[PDB]
């Protein structure tokens, strides 16, 4: 009698571009509230937008606007000039017989726009021991796909975008390591 | 059909 | 005709004898059509009219979910209000709530209402404009500020002007034969000698619907309230109503007196005499 | 000054008792319990207004219970725990004047119920100093921290420069990976990078610590394996700045 | 606290016909609080299978209830309604009168 639908479970937006997260809901009431919640990997839930269904006006919060179509039972979330911090799970919710009912959620991934691709592999060594060592694949652009270790004794992580906020610089990086392996051919298959 | 909203005094 | 849907909530604390009893009743015009009783076995919103029985199982699921939750909010309210008034936990106290919507004969929104009472007297109520509050005493001012922060009036207004009227229209169609009828009153006059010299003329009105009727007594074509008894309109128990008027007259003067009946089911107002 | 949840992660063996706990924002008269899985999503379990349960239709059929003894705290109790109960259990509070009041959520409590504790392992931690080839080419310096061989996936990795926790320039893997991917009970590994400018890392007085909070057994849990009891603990690795 | 005495009306659903089956109604109204006990009497005995309607109230917030049961009136059978409420010194009994 009161359901929320988020059909696309995964969405991707290019950094600084705008993205629309769809939501439809089912209710037989005229007094209800609609909400958008954001869940970073922190797991802390925080309110993005609130729409009172009696208020006709599309509620806006800075970059975050909502396309409230009461007739069509649609409540899509528009995120303009997306940023890395927008990467999270977004949950559509509605008031009703249950105070809050959540949708399934959509995971927005924000693709960092690498300004100056500069792919390289470096060798770092342990600061206690000097035997153990890791390999760092960094500074590649965002369309690069890193590949898992088909070598069994080797481990290769996925790509991870870090932000040096006070240098206005952003970089991707993956990490590899092994027991007792060279770094130049450690990402041999990632191409 | 009842109103769904809960109000507390 | 003009119509209305109304809901009535009553919660009665009973310290030491269990949880408070909660009764919820639903009305279209003078016809009760739903019911919930917290002491009853079913623990469900039950139908009390046949035309509501053609609502599906999901309707009854949702009405049951709402009324079960509403029973508990009012259980809380009893405790909240008890504190507002510095009252001991020994006494039985009462919470009452009533809301609904009136529609004109064009079936579009006419008037909305939402009233709260604590211990039989006014507590807080919505004003006719459905935008502000009337707090009765100073304790109710606490609730007024609470409900103005939560923007409660704007939410009730949304229900009354929307869900309330639109489901009232659906009920008026679902039970057109029951809810849209007018039953003209079955009227007769009785004469009961009680004295050597004095008599009672009783003027009956039976099996009418709706409950709005007017019975007045006339002597020599002039209105008279002196020496008249009127009983309040009562239900027959089958969806119709009854009311009667009586006057005490001296014997041999009976046919000076005429009874008059006004009801929307009658094309002309009836006049009755003793014959 | 927010919704307090006690504790962050919790690891229990099946059959034991679990008592999640939550404190609402002071002044709030309503409190909600949710649980989050990725199978079913976010589901309401029970909520209270003025310590009275308003609805518990969302509570499991048989081993779950909830009390709100006073306005200051509420407990959710599973008895006995089962692996199907593994989820993040969120608490939220509202002012309690209307069911449309906005809900203020807590950080959650991630509960993991294992079939037995014999495979619980603390993490090993190492910091790897930046490549000087990176320093020469980019004028930036990427440290790396490896959290290795832990189970279950109950680690909290933070970086600590000169005593203050750092988020800027940090990147931690969203998922761990299996050290032996053929195994279901395989232990996990997690990496993290911290990128500073070359001059900052070239300062011999800058101190870099990688801290990994692991949530494992209490000392009330029993243990009879040929290794150190994998209790809840912190494992750190560190490194100083290098001029050359 | 406001306290309101009930008004009692005992009557039949249809005009009384000796030997014909009918319904005996007792309508208590305008009372407060809602705690009320209502029985229907057949010659001083509590008729036991008596149903009632659901508690509602009017604009002055006072409550009202309808108690009804199946009965077949005769000429010398005496029916009545016994009401007990906190506002009464003792249970009020109102005799049924087919003229009323």
């Amino acid at each position: 009698a009161q359901t929320v639908t988020q059909s696309q479970p995964e969405m991707s937006v290019q950094e600084a571009e705008t993205v629309t997260l769809s939501c439809t809901y089912d209710t037989s009431e005229s007094d209800y509230y609609l909400f958008w919640y954001k869940q970073p990997p922190s797991r802390q839930m925080i309110l993005v937008i609130r729409q009172e269904a009696y208020k006709q006006q599309n509620a806006t919060e800075n970059r975050f606007s909502v396309n409230f179509q009461k007739a069509a039972k649609s409540f899509s979330l528009k995120i303009s000039d997306s940023q890395l911090g927008d990467a999270a799970m977004y949950f559509c919710a509605s008031s009703g017989n249950t105070p809050l009912v959540f949708g399934k959620g959509t995971r927005l991934s924000v693709i960092p726009n690498i300004q100056n691709p500069d792919p390289a592999v470096y060798q770092l060594r342990d600061s206690k021991s000097s035997d153990k060592s890791v390999c760092l694949f960094t500074d590649f652009d965002s369309q690069t796909n890193v590949s898992q270790s088909k070598d069994s004794d080797v481990y290769i992580t996925d790509k991870c975008v870090l932000d040096m906020r006070s240098m206005d610089f952003k970089s991707n990086s993956a990490v590899a390591w092994s027991n007792k392996f060279a770094c130049a051919n450690a990402f041999n298959n990632s191409i | 059909r009842l109103q769904s909203l809960q109000t507390y005094v | 005709g003009s119509h209305s849907m109304r809901y009535f909530f009553t919660s009665v604390s009973r310290p030491g004898r269990g949880e408070p009893r909660f009764i919820a009743v639903g009305y279209v015009d003078d016809t009760q059509f739903v019911r919930f009783d917290s002491d009853a076995a079913s623990q469900r919103m039950e139908p009390r009219a046949p035309w509501i029985e053609q609502e599906g199982p999901e309707y009854w699921d949702g009405e049951t979910r709402k009324v079960k939750a509403h029973s508990q909010t009012h259980r809380v309210d009893l405790g909240t209000l008890r504190g507002y008034y510095n009252q001991s936990e020994a006494g039985s106290h009462t919470v009452q709530r009533m809301y609904g919507c009136d529609v004109g004969s064009d079936w579009r929104f006419l008037r909305g209402y939402h009233q709260y009472a604590y211990d039989g007297k006014d507590y807080i109520a919505l004003k006719e404009d459905l935008r502000s509050w009337t707090a009765a005493d100073m304790a109710a001012q606490t609730t007024k500020h609470k409900w103005e922060a939560a923007h409660v009036a704007e939410q009730l207004r949304a229900y009354l002007e929307g869900t309330c009227v639109e489901w009232l229209r659906r009920y008026l169609e679902n039970g057109k034969e029951t809810l849209q009828r007018t039953d003209a009153p079955k009227t007769h006059m009785t004469h009961h000698a009680v004295s050597d010299h004095e008599a009672t003329l009783r003027c009956w009105a039976l099996s009418f619907y709706p409950a709005e009727i007017t019975l007045t007594w006339q002597r020599d074509g002039e209105d008279q309230t002196q020496d008249t008894e009127l009983v309040e309109t009562r239900p027959a128990g089958d969806g119709t109503f009854q009311k009667w008027a009586a006057v005490v007259v001296p014997s041999g003067q009976e046919q000076r007196y005429t009874c008059h009946v006004q009801h929307e089911g009658l094309p002309k107002p009836l006049t009755l005499r003793w014959e | 000054a927010g919704v307090i949840q006690s504790p962050r992660h919790e690891v229990t063996e099946m059959g034991q008792e679990v008592t999640l706990r939550c404190k609402p924002i002071s002044g709030h008269n309503s409190l909600f319990w949710y649980r989050q899985t990725m199978m079913r999503g976010l589901e309401l379990l029970i909520y209270f207004n003025n310590n009275v349960p308003i609805d518990d239709s969302g509570m499991p059929e048989d081993r779950f219970s909830a009390k709100m003894p006073n306005a200051s705290f509420s407990t959710l109790k599973i008895q006995p725990s089962e692996p199907r109960d593994s989820a993040v259990y969120f608490c939220a509070s509202t002012w309690g004047r209307a069911s449309t009041d906005t809900q203020y959520f807590g950080p959650g409590t991630r509960l993991t119920v294992l079939e037995d504790l014999k495979n619980v392992f603390p993490p090993e931690v190492a910091v790897f100093e930046p490549s000087e080839a990176e320093i020469s080419h980019t004028q930036k310096a990427t440290l790396v921290c490896l959290a290795t061989g832990f189970y279950p996936d109950h680690v909290e990795l933070s970086w600590w420069v000169n005593g203050k926790e750092v988020h800027s320039g940090v990147c931690t893997d969203p998922q761990p990976l299996k050290e032996q991917p053929a195994l279901n009970d395989s232990r996990y590994a997690l990496s993290s990078r911290l990128r500073v400018s070359a001059t900052f890392w070239q300062n011999p007085r800058n101190h870099f610590r990688c801290q990994v909070q692991f949530y494992g057994l209490s000392e009330n849990d029993e243990w009879t394996q040929d290794r150190a009891k994998p209790v809840t603990q912190i494992v750190s690795a560190e490194a100083w700045g290098r001029a050359d | 606290m406001i306290q309101r005495t009930p008004k009692i009306q005992v009557y039949s659903r249809h005009p009384a016909e000796n030997g014909k089956s009918n319904f005996l109604n007792c309508y208590v109204s305008g009372f407060h609080p809602s705690d009320i006990e209502v029985d229907l009497l057949k010659n001083g005995e509590r008729i036991e299978k008596v149903e009632h309607s659901d508690l509602s109230f009017s604009k002055d917030w006072s409550f009202y209830l309808l108690y009804y049961t199946e009965f077949t009136p005769t000429e010398k059978d005496e029916y009545a309604c016994r009401v007990n409420h906190v506002t009464l010194s003792q249970p009020k009994i109102v005799k049924w009168d087919r003229d009323m």
